[PDB]
């Protein structure tokens, strides 16, 4: 055969795999954390945008944290043999590093290692998308006018916000994030690679967004997605 | 416009 | 004028930036850390590299945690309205969050708050890339067998390890993510958008490096770099 | 300033240039040639195509011969320092290098030659597009079930068929080269080098189209474009 | 299955393909017709660029215009299943359609005619190109300082100069579209689609190389290449 | 269907 | 250079 | 190889 190239994840698998979005709304009154009005938009929004890329889609709604664990550790139990890849959506309150259940906080590493290359070899080689849409501390952006691999290669982290900063959303609309992301899914997932739409996502969210509030500590307020990646190769949701 |  | 499109950075100003790599091998006895044999061998590569691409490269050696503040606060205070970019490349001991000056740590957030979209205006929507040789904690990978804008946007953090990982530096042929990082650079510089030669970076450490010592607990180790970008858009090094 | 690269034309000149559209319908009787019905949906397809491009678009109808000279050769003496291309559409009878005026035959060559680099200086260097929706001769195609520059350089002629062959036009829908030719446009002009949009053309004419008549001898035709470039660089339509 | 594209011909065949290279030198003296110095040169600088792009080289030379036509009637009644493309390149004197055999003229229809889509139905669907060292004519560029398809696609004629102009060929390096085809394919066939190779070619010729001759009639003379395409997707010598 |  |  |  002629010259051949490996650059970017082979996606032509006979599924492209599972989009598992947790959608956490109503949280236990005990946690005094509030509802998050809006986020049934987001997780409508990701279901039909996943699915038409052809994605199986699981929406799972209100986890605790001991459910949210037990969900994850049983799909990395599942065969992904004839799958190209793994996407998991988290919709919740969360910090650094965290991501919280309707009755507690969950740690991030847990839920991600369970698809570690050495602990879920369906998925070793394939990319792994965890796409975050969750506060990852208190910070607030005022803007200013214009052969073996690593058990931790493949993963790829979309987080709707900056280190250490608050994520916006909007009750009517969603959040400002996951809204901006399907918009580009739909627009460039059979033009352009999964890296350059992340960047596309980036600059919708920090030029067409800002906060409007009654309160002037969050007022005015601006926001940045952070892509995170370990994956080793360009990621295209179209073959052929 | 609500934060998480 | 035809149809126009804003995709990319523009790259074509005067000058394509400054380039500061700052090199600590040596450090203050007192601190308990050992040099880094092999570093200079990165400093080496990158000033090369760097100077290829026609950056204006400043190389600092073993500077102590007060000459990086001042040397970052002066910097940023400098007028890059004629530059393209900026890029700042750390080499040194580190924890996650955390480069090392020869007498003491210093925050990661401390140097990079300087470059701020408010508070360096001649760099405000540009590119800003901080490229960090340096550990981020002590696990080790076991590996497996195969108008306004936000503040924070327009940075790209280019690390050599995932999150809580240590680092590898070969005291002989320099680091793995450094020698690897050039060596890309030098090869798509002039034919792939930036996050695409930093993919192909992780490809290269993930899979031609792993550890080799006389001692069980950091022999066969592996690595795979972590690309944190807060950019908006496309990153080419070349222009029309 | 950084690295340059040159292999497309300039196309942010002020202008994007000059769309002669020579669309003949109606002959002189004497010629005993046929009124080409379906003509003027060409033309204003080509009209509204070239203007969202943002071309300077002049529509002329029914040219004798004498007249498609002089206009051709007029629009050759023009300044055209300040525009970026050149574009004519020739719709009208034709054979093998040859397109007819209302009058009389035309030798193509004739058209060209005004525009040669050595005869028209602001267009050297310079994209000339001649597209060409005429007969090249009467061949049916019964298909199968499946430092100085060239005076020659910088032209492209898009031709609706191949050497030899008939060209086919619908009296309702128009030609189907012009229509398929719009359409592709329409659709990639800000997404693909012009080169790739002819060759999406080629394919949308020779799948989407086959001819029917109640004349055995015309029933059942195909028809497949030819792309002739003398360009010496890739064409974008869009710029920035 | 994700979504998948077809805007590229399928280049993974089990075999590249076969590349007939016909390297015509010395003629019968009865024809009047000059020996091609360099012709050599360029037959083996084709049969090494092809060997490393995985096709199936046969050089043939000096053929008789009966054995030009007995060996492309032959090639076309093989079995192609299992190959990609077709190559066939024509190094000789030729006129406007005309290639010469050692002992006189050979119709290029006659020659393609044999891999028309109804008459080789194992090429049907793939590209078959013909590359065209030849005469088309005797004139000068005296340049100027800076479901069914059609019989007829998947056809590319690279013609290395402009219809009814002579084409040059240097004793000692050989012709000069042969050595600007061989190096772009050196170079960009791992990165750039055929058209915009070709492209590239095109510019080599016109800018790089000029005549010299003691004949005033023939000195400073320039060319250029001919790029006629009748294909209909995209034509990548690389996969995967 | 008409030619040209 | 000559011509072919 | 050693650690940073």
């Amino acid at each position: 055969s002629g010259i051949s190239l490996d650059n970017s994840y082979k996606m032509d698998y006979p599924e492209m795999g599972l989009c598992i979005i947790i959608n956490n709304k109503n949280f236990h009154k005990s946690t005094g954390m509030t509802s998050r009005s809006g986020t049934d938009v987001d997780a409508a929004n990701l279901r039909e945008t996943f699915r038409n890329l052809k994605y199986e889609v699981r929406n799972k709604n209100d986890l605790t944290r001991e459910e949210i664990v037990e969900l994850m550790r049983d799909v990395s139990k599942e065969d992904h043999s004839k799958r190209s890849s793994f996407v998991c959506v988290l919709l919740s309150h969360g910090e650094e590093g965290i991501i919280f259940g309707t009755n507690g906080p969950v740690d991030l590493k847990k839920i991600t290692n369970f698809f570690r290359g050495d602990r879920c070899r369906s998925l070793t080689g394939k990319p792994k998308l965890f796409i975050i849409q969750a506060c990852r501390g208190t910070e607030l952006d005022c803007g200013i006018e214009t052969h073996k691999i690593p058990v931790e290669a493949d993963f790829l982290y979309a987080y709707s916000t900056a280190p250490g900063y608050y994520s916006w959303r909007n009750s009517k609309d969603g959040s400002w994030f996951i809204q901006s992301l399907c918009a580009m899914l739909k627009q460039y997932a059979d033009k352009l690679e999964f890296m350059h739409i992340l960047t596309r996502v980036n600059r919708k969210v920090a030029t067409e967004f800002e906060s409007f509030s009654f309160d002037a500590t969050f007022h005015a307020k601006k926001q940045i997605p952070c892509i995170e990646s370990m994956l080793t190769k360009e990621l295209y949701f179209y073959h052929a | 416009d609500e934060v998480d």
